[PDB]
């Protein structure tokens, strides 16, 4: 009877494990979120999808009557913060090697950057500690921000040349695709401090230093890497479509706007009505006033189009598409360099590179000549909401989480003024492309989603965790 | 055997497929609107009273919806004067108001409940007095309008 | 950390 | 008796006489502060065995059963996912045969331990195998039974309306939101070959009790019995074969087992050895919210014939054109398309080497071993590649049909458990003057081991066919092993004086593996003490005795809890897994427990004290025990902040606590050579108490729960088993508010506490006659507080099957005090409600739980049952004489015949889980299958 | 580049005999006969999981790979049933004949 076997046999001795085995996992748990559940909400509130009629589920995010007990998002916390952010900081406890803290730095500050345009406020100087701070308190948004973009600073100055030593499932080793990532993550976030009017003197020609350089990634980027088998596809495929029944159908302002746009990406994800065979969005938070007005054998599956996951089962989960770097860059033509020939170039080349993505390609002009041509737009606001509600269609099905905060950000599409049941009634009214505020809306003050609720798990065991607030309130870098 | 409960008005409750017919020169005149048939809703008050139940016309013939009282045991309802409409600020009167249990038919043919109420608006520049008369609503489609 | 339901149809 | 803690014996007679499958069952109600609940009515399930209330936060709170003396195993064996695919497969002690028990003691108290060490803090159940002979004749008993089962308690349905939803009628509904019964002639189901089922719209009240058949089981047993003056001999075979009341063989449970046990004196010396092989094939009709047999059941709309969905050439059954598409699926083809089996075959026993020596001396050498082999395989067709494309359920439900992606799925998992106890102890036993001096030192070692290997196989190529080649993507394989070991010396003095006073020294120490290396040891002690009065005219006190006893006991960690380790890298997502390798990579994660090298013994200390007084010759008789039992710095994986880094940290709790008071009376108030009249009242009371969950980590801490929904945890200042669910916002005072436009309640800023797991208090009843050769017994079983989860009712409700849900003729309500909140800014102004809840809208109104919302669906705990009726004809010896029989039986018997439960409860019998005999199995009840109503023969024939 | 495998095999047989002897001497003579029924059913079956490829080069087990894993499940079933006699003939313990 030896006792001393206490060494869990079911794993390896912890000296064996380095860091090339572990970093793989940054990558993937990182998109189990952003790509998962996260995507999968964020893409309710930028009203791409409904709730399907004859099934149930998201009821509560359409409908804006969840709670912070309603856990929507502690799946990601854990993940983003037990698996994720340890998984790097291990990383970086063992490897010395420059381009690989690089890379790990760059998926830290991307999970931070999640977690902040979710609750506006993350734990950061004080996470990541054992026994030491079980309960740390929460940063502000404005110094998550600041900090990360800081450690993405300090990576890249410390870069000497050596390639790396790990396993890079999304470059490949590639160290000028990471630093663009890592620039097109500071274009993301320095964007957001000029409009949330922080600083934005020096983050104004920051941008405008940093889209001269135009040293940005090539491509999109993203984790190919999902097989179509189990426990290996797609977090939203799996999610969605195996584990439940198909529970998502298109929305009332993405069908609108491509439709009005003769946008032929409408049939990219989605799929035309079982009935009549036209497309059909759903109206936010309507599925069961749209039942009760019309009657139940009339508001089926059938009359609203449905969404199609055959495309998702091993479709990648996207970080930065490149049509947003290029919306982005067009952006910080149009307003910040003056520059109206620049601005066109990028925003064609957005569109363009999008509709190679969906299986378009070659098919650009549809839109870049018919309604959508950036000549029609005369205002150079007008071009801002060509810009906008382009970057809008470019997440449809590619990077949700994204699309929301970028609607809250430019505020773009704006919100309609008319409630849903007026666009039910008369459907003239309705500027197309413009987010309806939920039918039925538990937000006691209206309007749209503005943030998630922070997460239950952090509530019973962080006391320094913020208190709540309604989904209602505005984000750090959200004011207006 | 478990009672399942309900509000202190339940019977009276309910929605409906009602006509509306009109008094003028002392002969009933069928639908003068030419309204078809309209849905309407009966309901409990938040107070779960006995004695008083709302009316509401769902906004389908003059916009009105007022508490009626309400004598449960002889299932009846009427108002004491004209009353404050809650819609839009008018006055409704209604009388001699009744729910006469499976007393009706249906389109499809079987039995249903027979609603009837006389009513007069504060608003109605004709000072005319209508007759609602309709059934409880089925579910089934085929006795639908 | 918990476990998910599904609603049903209908 | 020199024991100063309670204790209950319990004769082999009346354990086998109600002739459960199971030693523990047939005592559910019948014995104070031990609790003992079946986990479902489906042949085979584990049995749970609570005593003095949960004090292992989690979550081993079984007593240890030792057979003789040898510990013996109690593992037990069910799902890890009780709401997709719920199955319950065994308890160890399920294997022990009741037909071979001569005598139960159930120690309750955790002060006096040392003989049976670490384990014994949750009581002890000492059982003793019957032996030799000699006796009039040959020494075979014969026992043959023969019972049924018939479903007990369905919920209370409604018969009001019919298929439909938001209250239009339906054809293809799985539910019963419709409009009210015509009787007139409507369509239902799908279209097949352009033509339709078309049916009286009419309520079938019995079609559900209508699905159920009646389970039948046998039962054979055997014995040969054996004696002489230096030697005896019991050789048993037992044999049960059960089919439940469910329909098809998936309810089935196969038990046999064989005996041989045997002693011999020569000396002096004294050796003896029993070995024991036990078998069991299972099959259990999966419960969850999945495709499963249940859930299907009750999403059936109430004026649906259930019996006939089961012919298969009726191509409206087959699972293509199956009258509802939303979830759910023919109950007969689950059950009959569908495989879930476990078997198992088990080698248990003992040698024992007694040696006396020098007059006063005995050495005894006692090794056990256990040692088990059990192998499940699951598995489920490609309903997809069978039935997708064509039928309306089809392609015709795209995305959304039950259908996909149910490409089939077939694993399978060996299990292997091994333990082996030593025993090593040297007795002495002397008489000086009135005292008495017995002291026995001994020593002590246990090693536990415990792995398994699972490979499962997905997206099956030939649909039907379950192997683990069949298919053309990946396999998937697990592989785990545990092992402990623990040594130990423990030494009893028992002091005595002129039969009168009893004192009792117990200590020992522990050195245990799961403990980090730097401390390994703990050390607890116990005295007892047991005064007789009575000792010191009157023939009206038979007996009294006066009882004390203060003890400590300790305990260990689970496996391997001090090192960090780190997995191979999965992340767990909602309804799903990624887990690597991908593609072509894999990848190690540092785990998301922290260890703690930091940890120190669990310790147990016990105070309890008792009173035991007979009267006029044991005519009336009653046994008091108080305690108050507390239990520090027990090992948990107690939840933390995710983003520290872990999800949870290993450390030591504080103190669980368990107070109460068991009481036993009984009385004979009638005797005679012919008759006899014997009643029996125990009661229990606990009171549960967390009294501290470590500060620096919040609070509180999950032990089991849904996600955002009605979830039950261990809080510092209450007791264990809290539930919270989302309760209903209501104004400063009154004032259910609802939403301005639908009118439906409006959710609360937080859940709510809506009770702890725990009855308040527990008692039963019984009577036994005798007239004669006649015997006649009856027990109730009365429990009342607590609280449970119940899908039952959350899913009738849904369903709009529930008889709750016709409240208000299903006409268009407004929430009887409701209000609705008038917020501007940060104005906040309440306002009489005026919105009512439409006909549209009844179906969410209890969908979501009522005015009560989620919380409508914790179910009062409280019931009471007729727990077993045991009617029993010794035939008298003269009868027979001409025949070689030295004894016949015939014997009628029921069990869980009627259960009783308060108003607010028409759904459950409340004993079900679906999560497992033991702690977290208090969470709730997850659509297990229906409880039954057993009740049949069983005939003795001595020789 | 490394192998772990691990297969957990399971036998078990069940014999059944049935018998009755019968052994009467006769004068000098001595009749033993002997009849009975046999019963045999034999059984077994392993499963075999199989990892190549090592990622920590050293650790033996089967979630230590980056590449696909094999499997393999097998198991045979046999059944017999036979009735049987013997016959045992003896003279004055001088001739033994058997059929
Ligand atoms: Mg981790
Ligand atoms: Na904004
Ligand atoms: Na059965
Ligand atoms: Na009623």
């Amino acid at each position: 009877c030896d006792l001393n076997i206490n060494d869990d046999p079911n794993y390896p001795m912890n000296d064996q494990v380095t860091a090339d085995l572990i970093f793989p996992s940054i990558s993937a748990s990182i998109a189990s979120a952003v790509g998962g559940e996260i995507y999968n909400y964020a893409g309710f509130f930028a009203q791409y999808y409904e709730q399907k009629p004859e099934s149930n589920q998201y009821n509560t995010l359409c409908e804006y009557t969840f709670t912070e007990s309603s856990q929507q998002m502690d799946y990601s916390y854990r993940i983003l913060f037990a698996g994720a952010l340890e998984d790097a900081k291990q990383v970086l406890e063992k490897t010395t090697n420059p381009a690989d803290r690089f890379a790990t730095t760059i998926l830290r500050a991307y999970a931070f950057q999640i977690m902040v345009d979710n609750t506006s406020d993350s734990p950061y100087s004080e996470a990541l500690q054992g026994n030491a701070n079980a309960t740390p308190k929460w940063d502000t948004g404005e110094t998550v921000y600041k900090g990360i973009l800081g450690e993405i600073d300090a990576a890249e100055a410390a870069l000497d040349g050596s390639g790396m030593d790990v396993p890079d499932l999304i470059f490949n080793k590639n160290i000028a695709q990471w630093k663009g990532f890592a620039n097109a993550l500071r274009l993301r976030m320095y964007l957001r401090f000029i409009d949330a009017n922080i600083d934005a003197a020096s983050y104004t020609e920051k941008v405008k230093t940093l889209v001269q350089n135009n040293e940005f990634f090539t491509g999109d980027v993203k984790l190919d890497c999902f097989l179509d088998e189990t426990d290996k596809r797609n977090p939203w495929y799996n999610t969605n479509a195996v584990g439940l029944t198909g529970n998502h159908c298109a929305a009332y302002p993405l069908v609108s706007y491509l439709s009005s746009t003769g946008d032929p990406r409408i049939a990219y994800g989605i799929s035309k009505t079982d009935a009549d065979g036209k497309y059909v969005g759903q109206l936010p938070g309507g599925k069961t006033h749209m039942q009760s007005i019309l009657g139940t054998d009339n508001w089926k599956n059938k009359n609203v189009s449905a969404i199609d996951y055959s495309i998702g089962a091993t479709k990648p989960v996207y970080f930065f598409t490149q049509a947003e770097l290029q919306f982005l860059i067009a952006e910080v033509y149009a307003r910040f360099h003056n520059d109206d020939a620049n601005a066109k170039s990028a925003y064609e080349a957005g569109v363009t590179a999008d509709f190679a993505v969906r299986g378009f390609a070659g098919q650009e002009n549809t839109i870049l000549e018919g309604a959508c041509a950036w000549s029609a737009a005369s205002t150079q606001a007008d071009k801002l909401n060509l810009i906008y509600m382009q970057k809008w269609v470019s997440l449809f099905y590619m990077d949700h989480m994204e699309a929301w905060s970028e609607i809250r950000r430019t505020d773009c599409p704006k919100l309609s003024s008319y409630s849903a049941a007026q666009i039910q009634a008369s459907e003239s009214v309705y500027t197309p492309g413009e987010l309806v505020a939920p039918w039925t809306n538990g937000l006691e003050a209206g309007g749209l989603m503005k943030r998630m609720t922070y997460p239950l798990s952090a509530r019973q065991q962080n006391v320094n965790t913020p208190a709540g607030v309604p989904g209602s309130t505005p984000v750090w870098w959200d004011i207006k | 055997d478990t009672e399942p409960g309900g509000t202190a008005v339940e019977k009276m409750a309910g929605d409906w497929w009602v006509t509306v017919n009109a008094f003028i020169d002392g002969k009933e005149v069928e639908d003068p609107f030419g309204a078809g048939h309209l849905q309407m809703s009966t309901y409990n008050t938040a107070s779960n009273s006995e004695t008083e139940m709302w009316l509401d016309d769902l906004g389908n013939f003059w916009e009105y919806k007022l508490k009626v009282n309400v004598n449960y045991a002889a299932r009846t309802f009427s108002t004491t004067g004209f009353v404050d409409n809650v819609t839009y600020e008018s006055k409704v009167k209604i009388t001699d108001g009744k729910v006469l249990e499976k007393a009706a038919t249906t389109p499809s043919g079987m039995p249903a409940d027979s609603i009837v109420y006389m009513v007069q608006f504060d608003d109605d520049e004709d000072g005319l007095t209508y007759k609602v008369s309709g059934f409880r609503r089925t579910g089934f489609p085929a006795d639908d309008f | 950390g918990g476990g998910g339901g599904g609603g049903g149809g209908g | 008796k020199a024991l100063g803690y309670a204790a209950t014996s319990v004769g082999g007679e009346k354990i086998a006489e109600s002739r459960t499958s199971d030693v523990m069952s047939s005592l559910a109600g019948k014995i104070a502060g031990v609790q003992i609940s079946s986990t479902s009515s489906d042949p085979g399930a584990s049995n749970s065995v609570i005593i003095r209330g949960v004090s292992s936060l989690s979550g081993t709170n079984q007593p240890l059963y030792v057979v003789d003396g040898v510990p013996l195993n109690n593992s037990t064996v069910y799902s890890t996912d009780g709401l997709n695919s719920g199955y319950d497969f065994g308890n160890g002690a399920n294997a022990i045969n009741p037909d071979d028990v001569a005598n139960m003691t159930i120690l309750k108290g955790a002060a006096a331990t040392a003989l049976y060490g670490s384990r014994a803090a949750n009581g002890v159940v000492m059982i003793t195998t019957k032996s030799g002979r000699k006796e009039k004749g040959v020494g075979i008993e014969y026992n043959g039974g023969v019972q049924w089962s018939t479903v007990l308690r369905l919920p209370e349905f409604q018969n009001e309306f019919g298929m439909g939803w938001n209250g239009n009628h339906t054809e293809l509904e799985n539910g019963s939101w419709g409009p009210r019964f015509d009787g007139s002639m409507q369509l239902w189901g799908n279209v097949y070959n352009n033509s339709q089922k078309l049916k009286p719209y009419v309520a079938m009240p019995d079609n559900i009790k209508d699905f159920f058949d009646a389970g039948f089981r046998y039962s054979n047993s055997l014995s040969f019995n054996g004696a002489t003056d230096k030697s005896d001999y019991y050789v048993s075979f037992s044999q049960i074969s059960d089919d439940g009341m469910i329909p098809t063989d998936a309810d089935s449970y196969d038990k046999y087992t064989f005996s041989a046990r045997g002693s011999h004196k020569a000396g002096a010396l004294t050796f003896s050895s029993s070995l024991n092989y036990a078998y069991q094939k299972n099959n259990f009709a999966t419960t969850g919210q999945g495709l499963s047999m249940l859930n299907s059941l009750y999403q059936t709309p109430r004026d649906i014939s259930i019996i006939g969905l089961e012919d298969q050439n009726d191509p409206f059954n087959t699972p293509g054109y199956y009258y509802t598409p939303y979830g759910v699926m023919n109950p007969y083809y689950i059950l009959n398309n569908y495989l879930n089996e476990y078997e198992s075959e088990r080698f248990y026993g003992k040698f024992q080497l007694d040696y006396e020596f020098l007059k006063y001396f005995k050495f005894t050498y006692r090794m056990g071993l256990d040692t088990t082999t059990g192998q499940s395989d699951k598995g489920k067709p490609n309903l997809y590649a069978l039935y997708y494309e064509g039928t309306p359920n089809g392609e015709g439900q795209g995305s959304s049909s039950p259908f996909s992606g149910e490409t089939g799925q077939y694993s399978e998992q060996i299990t292997r458990r091994r333990e082996i106890n030593q025993d090593i102890m040297v007795n002495f036993n002397m008489p000086v003057n009135d005292f008495n001096i017995n002291a026995l030192v001994g020593f002590n070692g246990n090693e536990r081991k415990v792995s398994y290997q699972y490979s499962e196989v997905n997206d099956l190529t030939i649909p039907t066919w379950f192997n683990l080649k069949n298919s053309g993507k990946t396999p998937i394989v697990e592989q785990h092993m545990e092992l402990r070991r623990l040594m130990g010396v423990f030494g009893q003095f028992e002091g005595s004086w002129k039969n009168m006073l009893y004192l009792t020294v117990t200590a020992r120490n522990d050195w245990s593996s799961t403990l980090p290396k730097e401390n390994r040891s703990f050390f607890y002690p116990g005295i007892t003490g047991s005064f007789i009065f009575s000792e010191l005219l009157q023939d009206v006190i038979t007996f009294g005795k006066i009882r004390a006893s203060w003890g400590k006991t300790g305990n260990d960690a689970d496996v391997y809890m001090v090192n960090p380790v780190y997995a191979q890298s999965s992340n767990r997502i909602p309804f799903g897994s990624l887990t690597f390798p991908l593609g072509g990579v894999n990848a190690y994660s540092a785990g998301n427990v922290l260890g703690s090298n930091t940890l120190s013994p669990e310790m147990t200390t016990e105070s309890e004290v008792g009173l035991n007084m007979a009267f006029f010759k044991n005519r009336l008789s009653f046994d008091v025990s108080y305690y108050n039992r507390n239990t520090d710095k027990q090992i948990f994986s107690l939840a933390m902040d995710p983003a520290s880094g872990y999800t949870a940290q290993n450390m030591n709790l504080g103190k669980i606590r368990n107070r109460g008071i068991e009481l036993l009376i009984s009385g004979t108030p009638i005797r005679t050579k012919d008759f006899s009249w014997e009643l029996t009242w125990n009661f229990t009371k606990n009171w549960s108490k967390v009294i501290s969950l470590p500060e620096e980590l919040g609070g509180i801490t999950t032990i089991y729960g849904l996600n955002g929904g009605t979830s039950m945890y261990a809080i510092t200042g209450m007791p264990v088993g809290v539930f919270k669910a989302q309760v209903a916002e209501r104004d400063p005072q009154g004032r259910i508010v609802v939403n301005s436009s639908t009118g439906l309640p409006v959710e609360a800023s937080e859940f709510g506490i809506c009770g702890d797991m725990n009855n308040k208090y527990q008692m039963g009843v019984s009577t036994n006659l005798k007239y004669k050769g006649i015997s006649l017994g009856i027990d109730f079983d009365i429990r009342q507080g607590g609280v449970m989860y119940s899908r039952t009712k959350d899913i009738n409700y849904f369903t709009g099957n529930a008889i709750q849900t016709a409240y208000n003729d299903r006409n268009p309500l407004i929430v009887p005090n409701s209000v609705n909140k008038i917020v501007n800014g940060e104005n906040v102004t309440y306002v009489e409600n005026t919105t009512p809840i439409t006909s549209s809208n009844i179906y969410k109104y209890w969908g979501d739980g009522g005015s009560d919302m989620g919380s409508c669906f914790l179910v009062d705990k409280s019931y009471v049952k007729l727990r077993s009726v045991v009617l029993g004809w010794d035939l008298p010896k003269r009868w027979l004489a001409k025949t070689p029989f030295q004894a016949v039986k015939v014997s009628a018997y029921g069990n869980n015949l009627f259960v009783w439960t308060p108003s607010s409860n028409t759904f459950i019998d409340p004993e079900m889980t679906s999560f497992g005999n033991d702690l977290e199995g208090n969470y709730g009840e997850y659509t297990a299958n229906p409880s039954s109503r057993r009740f049949g023969f069983n005939l003795m024939v001595k020789f």
